């Protein structure tokens, strides 16, 4: 009865953090599209500029 | 001849384990540096300190004893201090980081990583003993380290030893002061998974000892010392027993039987008198019979309850010192006669009593009046039911809106151990109810 | 045995946690030039939670200097204890933010952050027992929020399990000290809400009037008023470099202190705190430190407390004291003023105590509080931004980057919900 | 470190920068010669004024500036005089014949021959700095040189580094003082071509200085080295926070930062204050609130406006000298408390503040009191809007009967381009209109 509290508790916790670790990596992707996109509208911008000239 | 094991957990646990080992030192005659001035007989015999000390070297006593926490702070106030050289170090066993009042962080996450070491260590020394009785557990119940850890340990010791007492000595929350806002998560928690492990804890408040300390030795400002000095000596007259001889002698085994009438309800109560400085103790008569009725006045329980709206199922009686047993017989037969005080219809034969020749210890620098004749009582009344009924109350006003709940658990402890632990605590509630009705 | 890295960044963050090292070094006997100097062995057992041991006994603040402007290193090096940072954690940029948060956090800081980092990690390498981050920084202007979020993110993915900690400057009701300090800091909320553990809220405003009305302070500069945030600081960690009679350390904090996630934005305050000329009429003991530190006039946040109710407050006393004393007043201020703390958390106090007083105090105690009145900051900011918001005023500069009004209106709403979570517990 | 270009074109272009250069000498203490007393540190360091001077030689401090004109006569003054000595030859750069007022000369015939000179120049400066910010433009806006020419290096400019700021300082036409009679052809014209090139210009204001310097300072005669006095004052107070240690420091990006809320509306005015003789500074005491007061009062504006016809929009006060932050603080919450002063409703915080430790100083042989504090101001207001519209009425009047048409024709502008640039500035006072309704 002991290690089988104990087994539960223990899969339950793994289960968890694999959840955390798959929020972490969304998270890091959001901000890598973010930050890429934003290289992108600036870079779109200049030519524009220079084209002007 | 008869060991016993003691085992000091967390901030509070080694703090008042600290209070424990001077005045058991100064009892023995037994110097800080393990010396003893006296040692005329080394190894053996009698001697009665070889129940807390083992014989070594060529007049070397050290204690049977292991502080264990998760956090090195305590500890290292104790490796460095006056008693640094008192202790093995290896009963001396620290983590690096505390549980932070997490129930979950000591249980589940971090006291799994020296669980093994404590238990090897009390392995150890449990080995070298040959009449071994029982383990002494100190601990408090809001902690962190104090519960999450104690029931990882409880749990394994019921598994290694089994038939060995195991009696706890612990801090229960008080009814308005607190130290977290956590508190009433965690000692649910507790007494949910420890409560069939123990077989007698015994409950002491530090607010009723802060009114007491105020009232009797009029201390304005009871600070930990003092609580702790008053802990060491209830601990003391009741394992004097071992150590000294008596007229009546009680072994830790009879405490089990005599206080627990069922396997849910073991949380005897206790206290202690008298209590006075010796400002008032050069004045007083401090007599058998009027310690022996001190005992049982609202004003001096060492818990904040209120016995007048309970029961008592069993009661036990240690004397110690000066105390003739026809004196205490005449004493016990006032109160059983005393309308206010009531037992339940079931327990016709409410008291036991021990006796024991040696008188209680002031220590040097200490705030108590030296006496020659104390008692300790243990009380095991249906008053505590309403300690129960107040903490049940506050988990359910915070678990209502799950407030601190995330931090329990992101640690691994699933959220329906909350709910399970509050059935059983309801459970436990109408147990006394129903030990309460005469019939 | 639990270690601390702090960092500071932008004009404001390395002029606090200048004076934050000072203080430090005073506490621990150490010398303007790194050797120990002291009285006590208790200096010297818990050294390392904040310094380096280098050979030769000498000690080096574990602490990274982060800017995009090289003069302002340039006054942190020449100032007192300027010479006991290495040399080699003096991060930095040459062009500045402008006040330009987009800038700060897209194109600037994108590019000095990878070097932050690699000093952060040899850092962190050298630990125990990592505990922890603090970070100092202001909300309203560039650099700050910049790399404040930029920082807290990436360390936020790299250690999930770490405390991450911040000081912040927020903006006052009054006086502005940048004309689009509504876009800066909503933007900054908008990020630190979702990675930090702990933030405490600084107002210049609030701190000019406690150096005016209390310490009667005529001509205060920033030196003093970084010295009430230094102390401030210092007082949250005590426990882990001092022994004390109950203990509690960062960890221990955020699980007493915030019952749910999102609510982690605190009050700080101080005590005892008096004018020289009056020092000499009032006694110190413990009420007297109760008194103070339970004092709308005594806030260091621009936000008074009787208009909300407290979710929970510490305390954390230092030097040595009763503690009945201690549990008895905390007890007292609960039943006397109910009205202001909520009821679905029986005891709304958590207390420590550490024996040893900051120097030249008898005690002291510093006050953290987690109060519903918090939410008229995150208001005030909501509306100014609005305000600018609907007009485009000044929204080319941060659009000139690359960000978009897309970016911008899910920091506003995000703002918004931070109000409302507050309100629903009043 | 961090470093800035200033350049110098036509004549009030040069006359101004040197009274600039006189003045950076005196506050660091550079001989005219380049040389210094007190050269102790060689190459590099603090030695702050190594932003503004390059370190050559063996001591030798080198202004980083360049002096243009069509015009050989201006600069031959400066190539004879008493600061010949302090700049390199090829930073002093002429002509053979001057633009006459004409905007075309300056822009599309004369202009055409020394703008690759002038380039060429600024970038073997610009590729000696590590750290440069922006470039500073003194000019006229009624002056042939002053627009013809820097327009045409403004467009330059803005292609071959683009991102660097590039700040403006220039006189705007008096409404009554006037020198040529074409200066309405010639401001409407440079607007239309270096609007969208600029970043923020500052305005100055002749006529308005000739009050300054009768009421303030008591000179019944206030002749153009006064006015370039005060001048120099207002650059160096902004220029101050890159070589002088503030409380809070300010660079030269955060200006646009804060000052222009809409791409097509740049054009702050600045005020200083106080302005005070020696005589009267005896007497006055020149508080941090009274100065602050001072820079919001319409008879102390270097335009010639009136500042209560319009809103603000946002206002940079640049502190220096004996100054508290705490005051500073205060003065700025009673300026907003006052009800005559408005601000647009879209502004709700409305002042950036700088503040530095380095106080003004007073070039022997001046006017001006030495004083403990100082304030300069430059804010971004609607009441401009007025002054665009007297310039723009001028230039209708004379275009309707084509006065003076055929000189700018005649050197290849074509008629079309005078109504484009009329047509734009309709579009500039609208833009105005809009910003300055709340809703
Ligand atoms: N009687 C007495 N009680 C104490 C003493 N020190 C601490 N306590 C009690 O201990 C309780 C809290 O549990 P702790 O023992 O501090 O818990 P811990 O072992 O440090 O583990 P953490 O909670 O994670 O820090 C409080 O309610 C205190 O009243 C003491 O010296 N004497
Ligand atoms: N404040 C100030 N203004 C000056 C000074 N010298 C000339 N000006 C102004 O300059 C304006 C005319 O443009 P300029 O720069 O002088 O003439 P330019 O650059 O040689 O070009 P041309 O028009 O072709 O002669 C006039 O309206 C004067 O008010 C001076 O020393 N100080
Ligand atoms: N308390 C305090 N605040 C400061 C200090 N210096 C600057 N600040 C504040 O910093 C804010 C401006 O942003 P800042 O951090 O200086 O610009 P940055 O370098 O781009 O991040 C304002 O709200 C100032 O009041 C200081 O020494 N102490
Ligand atoms: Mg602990
Ligand atoms: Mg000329």
């Amino acid at each position: 009865v002991w290690l089988e509290r104990e087994e539960r508790a223990r899969q339950h916790y793994e289960k968890h953090l694999e959840e955390r670790k798959k929020r972490l990596e969304e998270q890091r992707q959001k901000e890598e599209r973010r930050r890429a996109a934003v290289e992108e509208k600036r870079r779109q911008r200049l030519e524009e500029d220079k084209e002007r000239h | 001849m008869r060991e016993c094991i003691s085992i000091h957990v967390g901030q509070a646990g080694v703090q008042i384990g600290n209070a424990c080992w001077e005045l058991y030192c100064l009892e023995h005659g037994i110097q800080p540096d393990g010396q003893m001035p006296s040692d005329k007989t080394i190894g053996g015999g009698d001697d009665s300190f070889n129940t807390f000390f083992s014989e070594t070297g060529a007049g070397k006593h050290v204690p049977r004893a292991v502080f264990v926490d998760l956090e090195p702070t305590v500890i290292d106030e104790v490796r460095t201090g006056t008693y640094r050289q008192l202790f093995h170090p290896e009963q001396l066993i620290t983590g690096k980081e505390d549980a932070a009042n997490n129930y979950a962080r000591g249980h589940y996450t971090i006291g799994k990583e020296i669980i093994d070491l404590v238990l090897d260590r009390i392995r150890k020394l449990a080995d070298q003993c040959t009449g071994l009785q029982g383990f002494l557990v100190f601990h408090s119940f809001g902690g962190g380290t104090g519960s999450g850890f104690t029931s990882l340990l409880m749990e394994r010791l019921s598994v290694d030893y089994g038939k060995k007492s195991k009696l706890e000595f612990s801090i229960y929350p008080a009814p308005q002061v607190s130290t977290a806002v956590v508190e009433p998560y965690n000692s649910i928690l507790t007494t949910h998974t420890t409560l069939e492990h123990s077989d007698c804890a015994f409950m002491v408040d530090n607010e009723a000892i802060y009114d007491i300390c105020r009232r009797n030795l009029d201390i304005e400002r009871p600070t930990y010392t003092n609580l702790n000095r008053l802990i060491s000596q209830i601990v003391s007259s009741i394992t004097a027993s071992l150590r000294f001889d008596g007229a009546l002698n009680v072994d830790l085994t009879e405490f089990q039987t005599n206080l627990v009438p069922y396997p849910r309800i073991h949380f005897p109560l206790a206290t202690y008198a008298p209590v006075i400085s010796a400002e008032k103790a050069y004045h007083e008569q401090l007599s058998v019979a009027e310690i022996t009725n001190a005992c049982f006045e609202p004003a001096n329980q060492m818990v904040k309850c209120d016995p007048r709206h309970g029961k008592y199922m069993a009661c036990c009686l240690l004397y110690r010192g000066d105390v003739v047993p026809k004196d205490v017989n005449a004493a016990i037969a006032t109160i059983k006669t005393k309308r206010s005080i009531q037992f339940v219809d079931w327990c016709p034969t409410g008291f036991k009593v021990g006796i024991n020749y040696q008188p209680p210890t002031v220590v040097p620098g200490g705030d108590l009046a030296k006496v020659q004749r104390a008692v300790c009582m243990l009380s095991n009344t249906t008053a505590i039911a309403e300690a129960w009924a107040r903490l049940d109350h506050k988990f359910d006003l915070m678990y209502a809106k799950r407030a601190f709940v995330h931090w329990y658990v992101g640690e691994g402890m699933e959220e329906g151990e909350f709910s399970e632990a509050r059935e059983d605590m309801a459970a436990l509630e109408k147990d006394y109810e129903e030990v309460g009705v005469d019939s | 045995m639990r270690e601390i890295v702090h960092i500071q960044a932008g004009q404001c963050g390395n002029q606090i946690g200048a004076k934050f090292w000072e203080v430090i070094s005073d506490e621990h006997g150490i010398d303007p030039t790194g050797s120990y100097h002291g009285d006590s062995d208790l200096q010297l057992e818990r050294i390392n939670v904040y310094y380096n041991e280098a050979a030769g006994n000498k000690y080096v603040p574990r602490a990274i200097l982060v800017d995009l402007e090289p003069g302002t290193m340039d006054s942190v090096r020449s100032g007192p204890f300027g010479q006991i940072f290495r040399p080699d954690n003096f991060v930095f940029g040459q062009s500045g933010a402008g006040n330009n948060w987009a800038k700060g956090h897209y194109t600037e800081g994108a590019e000095l952050v990878d070097s932050v980092l690699d000093v952060v990690r040899k850092e962190s390498e050298s630990c125990d027992c990592l505990q922890g981050f603090q970070l100092t920084h202001s909300l309203g202007g560039g650099t700050g929020s910049g790399m404040g979020t930029l920082l807290i993110s990436k360390i936020r993915e790299e250690y999930p399990d770490r405390i991450m900690n911040t000081f912040s400057v927020v903006p006052s009701p009054k006086v502005s000290d940048t004309v689009v300090e509504p876009y800066n800091a909503t933007l900054s909320v908008h990020q630190l809400v979702e990675n930090t553990d702990e933030t405490y809220c600084i107002d210049n405003e609030a701190l000019y009037d406690i150096c005016f009305r209390t310490l009667k302070l005529t001509t205060p500069t920033y030196g003093d008023l970084n010295h009430l945030v230094s102390a401030t600081m210092s007082g949250v960690t005590t426990c882990l470099r001092f022994p004390g009679q109950l203990n509690a350390d960062l960890r221990k904090l955020a699980v007493n202190m915030v019952p749910f996630p999102r609510l982690h934005f605190f009050m700080p305050g101080f005590a005892p705190l008096t004018s020289r000329g009056s020092q000499q009429y009032r006694a110190l003991t413990v009420p007297e430190l109760t008194q103070q530190m339970f004092d709308a006039k005594n806030m260091m946040a621009a936000c008074d407390p009787r208009h909300g109710r407290y979710l929970t407050v510490a305390a954390v006393f230092r030097g040595r004291m009763s503690m009945k004393e201690v549990d008895e007043q905390m007890l007292n201020v609960q039943n006397k003023n109910s009205s202001y703390f909520v009821e679905w958390i029986p005891n709304n106090v958590k207390t420590a105590v550490c024996d040893i007083p900051p120097r030249g105090l008898k005690m002291s105690a510093t006050f953290i509080g987690n109060s519903t009145a918090i939410q008229e900051l995150f208001k005030r900011i909501s509306e100014q931004f609005t305000a600018m918001f609907r007009r485009k005023a000044f929204l080319h500069w941060y659009t000139g980057e690359g960000m978009d009004e897309m970016e911008f209106t899910e920091a506003e709403s995000n703002m918004n919900d931070l109000v409302s979570e507050y309100q629903q517990y009043q």
